[PDB]
């Protein structure tokens, strides 16, 4: 976007002044749209000394002689060129700058414009800045952040020692990564993305995105009138054990409300009879262990069974013994279809058994799962994109990093989830997810879209639920999904 | 809102 | 407006080509707000080789990418520096210019954009311009003008030889005088008025104004509740005859439904009588007159007349031989009182006694009776405001010259009105509006002040009538006053 | 029609037999339109010789099956070639027909189809033909007639003794003449006009036409936006006398009501001030009488009042005695302006006035009126409408003669109106029309135009009276034609 | 649609 | 309409 | 009404 910034001036010729000037309108009509007539407000512009704060000059003077009372307090020892410009203008137009903050001037004003940094930002902010900032956090007013609250990170959406928190965030050509991912994504607010004129082919030349509904509708496969339930695919779920009964249950309807045409369920005998209680439209053939958990022994029987299907689902509730790791580990190195790995039988992967493999597969960790299988902290690979971008290019797979935005790359093309509650903040939300995936790849769907597409609908659904979201089940969820779907269109 | 357009 | 550019570009600072931007994209805006979503609309795009050619460039680039298609046929020889620069930047974002215009490239495209000439339009428009012009005018296609329809005077409002007629007209700061008087303000179509950056402080300072419906409430007199009917003034209208017995009731009644306190007529006997059985609330008072119209006989009741009230208005009905227009220069010489001249007194006026009188006057000629007051045709005085504003001022009174635009000047101050329709066509329309300037007078206005507010709920009261408008009469427009007054509020 | 018929098989080449299908079909559409499905209904269809009774047996024929019992009575004596044909496809089908009528048999049947004689009945209906119609309109029955009522001649619309009275009439091609003038149009019921497969070039070649809603709203004049009241034009309606005060009144309305700039009255004084006590938006002028009429004194001022205007409507309420036939008489062979004639300018009209006069004319006489011009009986000119071709014709002007159903014609074109309702069964109401027509002439329409499009609006605005029509009167009539003309629209 | 019937 | 802002 | 058309 700095690239495209430059590009835009530079190659294609749009003068940077052009390009500041958009940016400010944007913001004025952002806040339109946002809080209605702006002339009964009394606005206060904080402007640093960068082209963030030459945007909040924008602002400023194109609000000048409209609005009840403008203030600029300019932070800054210095001015770029076109911050300076700006600046410029704002004074000729009649506007009032200062450069002393004062406690007290919150008092005054309505709306705080946060113009002090934006994807400028370089190490913590500390000195009056952060007490600016802190003061702003703590009035109750109205904030709007030009291109991304000051204090937040852009590439990463972290908060360096202090950061504005926004009511609307107007941001120029394309959201920033630190709009998407947490804690970022809460400061933000309401986000709106402002066309101020950059070339169309250079915005559609990003190569992370966020996943829409737009996107999600032109990927649903189709239904073909004249069909039987071959021509939507047969999914094996290879899931449970005796101390997990419920997770082949929930992943197998997973895959059946998406549209799957056959589900097959291998589960430890006796708990495979739990599932075709619940949902007799499951088949739930039961397997036969020595002490309640797959191993070797049942290897042969698990090929088998897999040369009937299309994909296979591994993991949820298998347990987490070496005989589980033999088994899912040789599995794996044989199994000649597409793969979907979660749960358990992530935490016991063999890395090596996923370089080995012709056929795809994809891994669908939350981060505790993904800190173990990488040998690194939660803290580490938590909302750590490049790490899962490098992951998923290593190991030829595709990765799905769960968390509150879910990040889903084949080490090319990375895709960021929004949608969901904190009703999924709750066992079997997982279990079900992994179903819709695997389901969507039997009906031809790419791994990689398969995913994209699931992760959506499956945030989507929560969303739907009725009543308050940390009510939400699994189960209900499983209820919800062919509305997600019904209302994709 | 009339910040744009006068009628 | 000319100067007001050159002012913020020369004085203010700002870049001529950051308001060339902004005009393009109000351009864009004012489409999708009156379209919607443009993405499946194709445009072609007319440029001239002016400012209004550089705007069209700036649309038609910010288009690209975002809608079907855009083609620009630029129009011109040559290019403004401004148009330069932007005709550079369409074709560096891979804008198609074409300069050969072809009768069938119409065909192919939705929208038509028209920015061939805006204020710089100078002589009759000749040769390709009028048959593109013409072309576009046959095609049934969706017409937006950028600044002024090509081929209106900006000035006058008049079509030199011809000029597009859009179906939405974008102009920038301030409306211009050829969207407000016809026939410039019947191809304007739909007038957007968009803001593009100047300093408010100029765009106020501006002489002429449209009347809108914020002046007119400001304008509104009090209504105390502690009041009485002298509180709200006295009216004495002189007029009517043997001949012309309608007018004196419809005067009396335009005064009395604005909020008047008294209204008294003086009509010659037994033609007042005529007042009263049609409403009761009207004192007309009966003036023995030797042949059924004023003369100076009746001279002397009409000053004594006047000295009970505070206004006096004359001239309806009261029909034009000399024993009238010696009764009407010998009554407003004495009058020490405003007066409101119509209709027959105008046509009997003796202008040198306007210029003896101390006490203010406004005149209400329709442009026949403009004509013949200054010796002149319909057609060099119609919509002439210059004319207007010199005729004020020469002789100390305010002007309303009434058309489907009015114009109303004190010689310092001209305002224009643009409510009303059709159905004022229709004799009595004037005597109405004669009652409300005077009544509004009498409750406390000055008299440009009255004029102004009572040209506007004249043309307001028009257009609320239920049925279609060349239905209405008279009668029918003084029952819709109350109604356009509450509306008002 | 017969033409018409004729040429579309011998020159067209369509087989008689594809005419006479299309239109039975036409006759079970228009049916089931109006009858909802017609599965439970019991149909008599009785068929006469020719070929309305063709029709009926492919109506019959295409009923079988699909109904709960179908009965043809065939009523004649032999069969021409088409109902040979259709009644040999009846019986193959399965259709039973009797030759017998039997009183009691109407008892069986819910839906009568009535084919026994069309276009093509000659002379008085007697015999078992007379009975059974009479027995059909004593039954209480649903009645469906094909082409035209059997007993009603189609060219004039009289009832040939006796006729059937129809709840719903299918015609083919366009409206008979018969529909349209009464008895016939009351006999008719609900008229369906259906389109059997002639050449649209032939059934637009005929030269009588009803005047529709779409041919009215084609004609209205245009408003164009920068107008005055000149621009809609001027009347003078010369009307009145001490015995008949109100009649100018309701004519100076009309005028205004269908949105004429200017109307003036010249009424003997003092019944001329009843016209603005009423409504003081029409200018009435005191014309000094000897005795309380019109005579060759008024001449000269009339015939100067006329030079200012643009038509003249004369007439109403004048009275009736040697001084007004002279003064009538004088003053249009002098006039050149159009005239509008009515009511006493009517009845002492001479009619070689009509015939020297260059400036056009339209007469508006009602039956009696007619009567008396042309020294016939009533019922001779009564819906005559060929006699009233004649006089247009040979006296070079429009005629408007007035009736329940209006014929409106200028010798060559004939337009039938059939708007209003019976409380235009009162006095006024054609005082109302005459102003009308002034009216629209002013405004641009021809005579022949204006006084389609005066007809039309004039029944429409009675239709919508909202309550009983038997209360409707002049004033509130003239109430609602503004509304009567947004409708149109 | 008027095709078939006129009114 | 989308011309300026994306959701 | 289906007398013409059966759905
Ligand atoms: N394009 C528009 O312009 C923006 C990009 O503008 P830009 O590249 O000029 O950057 P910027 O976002 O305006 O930030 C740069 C400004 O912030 C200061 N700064 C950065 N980190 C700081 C910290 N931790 N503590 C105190 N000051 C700090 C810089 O001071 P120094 O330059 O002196 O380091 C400079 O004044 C976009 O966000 C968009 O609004
Ligand atoms: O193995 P096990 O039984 O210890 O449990 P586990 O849930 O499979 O993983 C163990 C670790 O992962 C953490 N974790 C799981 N999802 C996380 C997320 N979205 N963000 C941050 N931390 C996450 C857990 O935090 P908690 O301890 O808070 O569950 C715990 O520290
Ligand atoms: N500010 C924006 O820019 C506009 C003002 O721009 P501007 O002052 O450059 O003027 P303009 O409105 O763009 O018009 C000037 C252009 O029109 C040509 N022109 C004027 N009258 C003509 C005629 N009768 N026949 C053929 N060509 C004619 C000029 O040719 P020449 O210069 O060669 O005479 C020049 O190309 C505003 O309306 C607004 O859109
Ligand atoms: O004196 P008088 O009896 O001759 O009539 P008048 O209406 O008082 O004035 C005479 C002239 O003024 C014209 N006129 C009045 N209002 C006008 C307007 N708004 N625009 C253009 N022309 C207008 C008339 O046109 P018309 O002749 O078309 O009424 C006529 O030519
Ligand atoms: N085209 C369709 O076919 C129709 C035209 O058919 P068309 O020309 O064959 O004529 P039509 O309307 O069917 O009438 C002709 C038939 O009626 C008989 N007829 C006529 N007047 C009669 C009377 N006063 N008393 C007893 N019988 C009388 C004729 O007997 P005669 O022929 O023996 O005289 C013949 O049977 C149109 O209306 C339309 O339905
Ligand atoms: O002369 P005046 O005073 O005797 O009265 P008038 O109404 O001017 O005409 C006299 C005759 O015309 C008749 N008449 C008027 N309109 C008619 C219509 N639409 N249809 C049939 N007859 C009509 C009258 O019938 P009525 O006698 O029934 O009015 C009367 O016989
Ligand atoms: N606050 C949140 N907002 C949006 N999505 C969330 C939130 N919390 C959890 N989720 C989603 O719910 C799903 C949780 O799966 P995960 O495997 O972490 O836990 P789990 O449901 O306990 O596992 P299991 O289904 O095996 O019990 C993921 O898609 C995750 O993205
Ligand atoms: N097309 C129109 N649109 C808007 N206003 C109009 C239109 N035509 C006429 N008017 C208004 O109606 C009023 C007409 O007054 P004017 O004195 O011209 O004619 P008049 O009514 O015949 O005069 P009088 O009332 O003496 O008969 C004016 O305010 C004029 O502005
Ligand atoms: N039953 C009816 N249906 C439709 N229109 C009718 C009916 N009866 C009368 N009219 C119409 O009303 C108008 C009557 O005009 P006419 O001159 O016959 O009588 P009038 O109103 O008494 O005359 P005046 O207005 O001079 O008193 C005509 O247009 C006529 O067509
Ligand atoms: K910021
Ligand atoms: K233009
Ligand atoms: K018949
Ligand atoms: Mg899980
Ligand atoms: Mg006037
Ligand atoms: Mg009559």
């Amino acid at each position: 976007m700095k690239e495209i910034d430059e590009l835009t001036i530079k190659e294609y010729g749009v003068d940077s002044r052009i390009l500041m000037e958009r940016a400010g309108i944007s913001v004025v009509l952002a806040m339109e749209e946002e809080l209605g007539n702006l002339s009964d407000y009394r606005f206060l512009v904080l402007c640093g000394g960068g082209n963030n704060g030459g945007d909040g000059f924008v602002v400023a003077r194109n609000l000048l002689g409209v609005v009840k009372d403008v203030l600029v307090v300019f932070l800054g020892k210095k001015k770029t060129p076109d911050c300076e410009y700006n600046y410029g203008l704002y004074k000729k137009f009649g506007g009032k700058v200062v450069e002393q903050f004062e406690p007290s001037i919150l008092n005054e004003f309505d709306v705080v414009v946060d113009a002090i940094f934006g994807t400028g930002l370089r190490g913590e902010i500390t000195g009056e800045y952060a007490e600016i900032i802190n003061l702003v956090n703590k009035s109750g007013k109205v904030v709007v952040s030009v291109d991304v609250p000051s204090g937040i990170d852009s590439n990463t959406g972290k908060v360096l020692r202090t950061a504005v928190k926004a009511d609307l965030t107007v941001t120029f050509g394309v959201p920033k990564i630190g709009h998407i991912l947490f804690p970022g994504r809460d400061l933000t607010g309401k986000l709106k993305v402002a066309n101020i004129g950059h070339p169309v082919h250079l915005i559609n030349s990003i190569n992370r995105y966020v996943i829409t509904r737009e996107m999600v509708r032109s990927l649903l496969p189709e239904r073909p009138r004249d069909s039987h339930k071959g021509t939507y695919g047969k999914v094996l779920i290879i899931a449970g054990s005796r101390l997990y009964s419920g997770a082949p249950v929930l992943s197998g309807m997973g895959s059946l409300k998406v549209g799957t045409g056959l589900v097959k369920l291998a589960v430890p005998f006796p708990q495979n009879l739990i599932a075709t209680s619940r949902f007799p439209e499951l088949i739930s053939v039961p397997i036969d262990t020595e002490k309640g958990f797959f191993s070797l022994q049942n290897l042969q029987e698990c090929l088998e069974l897999s040369k009937d299907v299309d994909v296979v689902a591994i993991g949820p509730g298998l347990g987490n013994n070496e005989h589980v790791r033999e088994f899912v580990n040789e599995f794996l190195k044989t199994l000649e279809k597409p793969a979907v790995i979660d749960a358990d039988a992530i935490n016991v992967l063999d890395t090596s058994v996923l370089k080995e493999r012709k056929s795809p597969a994809v891994l669908t960790p939350h981060p505790g799962e993904m800190a173990r299988l990488v040998k690194k902290t939660v803290g580490d690979v938590k909302y750590n994109y490049e790490l899962a971008e490098e992951f998923a290019k290593e190991n030829d797979c595709v990765l799905v990093l769960k968390s509150a935005t879910t990040i889903v790359t084949d080490g090319e093309k990375t895709l960021f989830n929004i949608t969901g509650n904190t009703g999924l903040s709750k066992g079997g939300s997982g279990d079900v997810l992994t179903g819709m995936i695997a389901g969507f790849i039997a009906q031809g769907l790419s791994p990689l879209e398969a995913s994209t597409v699931s992760v959506y609908l499956h945030g989507f659904a929560a969303e739907l639920f009725e009543q308050d979201e940390r009510g939400l089940t699994a189960s209900e969820l499983l209820r919800l999904i062919p509305e997600a779907i019904r209302r994709l269109k | 809102p009339a910040w744009l357009f006068e009628a």
